DNA sequence: ATCAATATCCACCTGCAGATTCTACCAAAAGTGTATTTGGAAACTGCTCCATCAAAAGGCATGTTCAGCTGAATTCAGCTGAACATGCCTTTTGATGGAGCAGTTTCCAAATACACTTTGGTAGAATCTGCAGGTGGATATTGAT
DNA sequence: ATCAATATCCACCTGCAGATTCTACCAAAAGTGTATTTGGAAACTGCTCCATCAAAAGGCATGTTCAGCTGAATTCAGCTGAACATGCCTTTTGATGGAGCAGTTTCCAAATACACTTTGGTAGAATCTGCAGGTGGATATTGAT
């Protein structure tokens, strides 16, 4: 039965391994690499998705579309300092307004 | 015969939000990013490899790049699951 | 008749645009543009309907996140209208001039 | 072309962007700044294309493109 | 008499001379001592190759060099001539360092 | 031995203002020294965060240069001149 | 110890471009650094389009297109050039 | 057995061609590695190190000096156009900067 | 701040279409099992190279005084860009059909990879020799009458 | 428009720290001889992508009116620059202790390499959330005692 399973992780462990032995970046690759990098992955997957659905059900909504993923990312902290480069396409900008702006 | 994430991505969707699905585009937003990360993770652990003259990439490779990549408390968090999926692993 | 006074639909247009997520350029005008540059570079050339797209959707990204930065720079001039010297001086910081 | 790049669509633009009022020499200076981008991320697109012996643009090479320049987007496949 | 010079022009002559020069601008105990304290406050009982106090002091005058430079435009683009920390928070707002 | 603390203030005025004349600055308002040694501190951080990050996986206990080096690349901030 | 550089084919093309024009260690340094730094942005931009292309390879092709996309303009052409030029003259005789 | 020719003599080259091919076979770029691309690199790293190389002895002989220093090379990449937007994100040790007053802070 | 008169949102429903989700089978991987290689971990150990020290000097930091002008605060007017009704045209969209073209196999010749059998390159002495650092007149440059 | 004060530029020297050259070892190309791939070279589909073509709908261009923002002009408190005295503490140099890097062996634990014996992709049915309007009631805005 599957390695992902014996990690205990719903994302594929053996599919990781194979990624990283044609990825080109190392001669040999280790049996617990793709191991713990495919749980660092499904984890940063949850922690958006998890934000993600806050701000999907704050919304009114039971399907997550892109712009609440822009505003679950964007909202948090530590997950705009990792995707600062990066653009979410259909994202658009959380609303902020300078205060200098603002009517008398 | 293009393979992706979005199975593992609903799994995990499923898991934290049971009330909750997920748009088409949304799930192209994550894929990218699952394969963003994995670039990034796996280019600094191969950059550790050779910086030290080492030939394999080991767990405590991509541990040190999640450490280098990752900031702040995502890091702590994000170093745990994967020695907890490595010790749960080797186990049995 | 009724007016609104000058601004008031500036910062309504700001709250309606900021709440969205649409494409603010017409396609078509923007498609016509990109494979004009296309031509340039190269000719007889083809793009997916989905290349154009992801076109746009950088595009837009990347002058809305400019026009954030220019504004910054007028109201640190003690102004509130966005200038040209406002944007070369947010792209020379940027480091793309 | 580039005039097909309405000023109310530049306008709007900036609106997002969380900008009041715009000098009427913005929309010239924003067409300008609109294509050097245009023109950087279609270049490095189509040498993508040049590369693979192809002659359809995918949208993977505007992808690979806006990666390139550090401008990464995630949602249109990688 | 004595003489005196208008305020405004040592530091033209100052710009002019640091400009010309390529030397290290701080002092090098005092630099070296703040690294420690930094590792030290991080991971306890380490060393440094001497050229490793040196890199990081390059790399670090080099970078609030470009900080001032891009510090002086925003303040120019103020209608000032004087450097005030509003300056600096929007240059490292628009460099990304924090927007 | 000795304690180290506050070395912050090693970063004299003077020297502060120095760098800010290489820089092309004429006018130093009296706040900068303060900023200036809040953003430099902030930038030493990150920068010796990583170079001891990867002094830990060399299993190493001197900092090497060229730990510095691949630090500086990793922020951006790319070095020519120690260790290649 | 053995520890490689390009100091010696820094140090001949030198003496090529100024024949009377000695260099000092610091920039020797400086070059060093220079020559690697470029080596792992084509090398990398070149291992990225192989396997963007799903090609197992790396020829010159690949480091022709990498060449391309890393030198800005005229630098790329001159370089694109001149090293055709070495290709042909090598495969030739 | 015949005479050994050095691949970069072969191509008419200063830059070691056999170097470079070890270099891009154990740095994990790809499985295997092309016989041409050695070459057409250690060509182009070695015409970007004569380009520099001239740029600098140049200032080098500016400032009255036959021994290139740093400075001269900060000189020779900062003031040439394609060279600066090459090294943007780039530093040199000992570099220091081009002088560049702003007009608006010159005297009256 | 209220009293009104627009024009604007914003709450609450609602039936439907376009996507979303769940279903049925199919190669392509993934997992076992067995048999080799082999990378790097452990164990000394030689030895750079780092940490520390002392002692003297003189470079430079610090603190204080003084005031020239720079930043800020105020006023005002010309004129720029917001608002708005309006008149038309370019975009949207919805197929529809035609074909250039990315994608897939099936060979194979040519190009690479291994696997071992002659210098270019590097680490040191052993010589060379730019120029750093110190002086002083020539020459500006600056600021006070 | 001068005329000292003072700083700068720049030529001259010359021992020396640092480059350049000379010299033995040796790691690493080079050269040959087979064992594998590998990516074209043609041969052919099914996609998608271009091309009109044809209504309508917003959407854009335009011109007029003027509200209020920007930029200029003025004023002044007071901040920050310029000078100078003072004396600290950085710099410089030269020597040692020994930690801990780094070069060598030795040898299991672990990764790899085929050989054979389920999951994830993909293209259809069975739902199903949000769309996109439509009144209807506060809401925000702006003009007038």
């Amino acid at each position: 039965k599957t390695r992902s399973s014996r990690a205990g992780l719903q994302f594929p462990v053996g599919r990781v391994h194979r990624l990283l032995r044609k990825g080109n970046y190392s001669e040999r690759v280790g049996a617990g690499a793709p191991v713990y990098l495919a749980a660092v992955l499904e984890y940063l997957t949850a922690e958006i998705l998890e934000l993600a659905g806050n701000a999907a059900r704050d919304n009114k909504k039971t399907r997550i579309i892109p712009r609440h993923l822009q505003l679950a990312i964007r909202n948090d902290e530590e997950l705009n300092k990792l995707l600062g480069r990066v653009t979410i396409a259909q994202g658009g900008v959380l609303p902020n307004i300078q205060a200098v702006l603002l009517p008398k | 015969r293009k393979e992706s994430y979005s199975i593992y991505v609903y799994k995990v969707l499923k898991q934290v939000h049971p009330d909750t699905g997920i748009s088409s585009k949304a799930m192209g937003i994550m894929n990218s990013f699952v394969n963003d990360i994995f670039e990034r993770i796996a280019g600094e652990a191969s950059r550790l490899a050779h910086y030290n003259k080492r030939s394999t990439i080991t767990s405590r490779e991509i541990q040190t790049a999640v450490r280098l990549l990752l900031p702040g408390e995502l890091a702590k968090h994000a170093v745990s699951e994967g020695t907890k999926a490595v010790t749960k692993y080797t186990s049995a | 008749p009724h007016r609104y006074r000058p601004g008031t639909v500036a910062l309504r247009e700001i709250r309606r645009y900021q709440k969205s997520t649409e494409l603010l350029i017409r396609k078509l005008p923007f498609q016509r543009l990109v494979r004009e540059i296309a031509q340039d570079f190269k000719t007889d050339l083809r793009f997916q309907s989905s290349a154009v797209m992801a076109l746009q959707e950088a595009c837009e990204a990347y002058l809305v996140g400019l026009f954030e930065d220019t504004n910054l720079c007028a109201i640190h001039a003690k102004r509130v209208t966005i200038m040209p010297k406002d944007i070369q001086l947010a792209r020379r910081i940027r480091g793309e001039r | 072309n580039i005039q097909g790049i309405t000023k109310p669509a530049i306008r709007r633009l900036a609106r997002r962007g969380g900008v009041k009022r715009i000098s009427g020499l913005i929309y010239e200076e924003t067409r300008g700044v609109l294509k050097v981008f245009l023109e950087n991320v279609i270049r490095d697109a189509v040498t993508y294309t040049e590369h693979a012996k192809r002659k359809t643009v995918t949208a993977m090479d505007v992808v690979y493109a806006l990666k390139r320049q550090g401008r990464t987007l995630y949602g249109f496949g990688g």
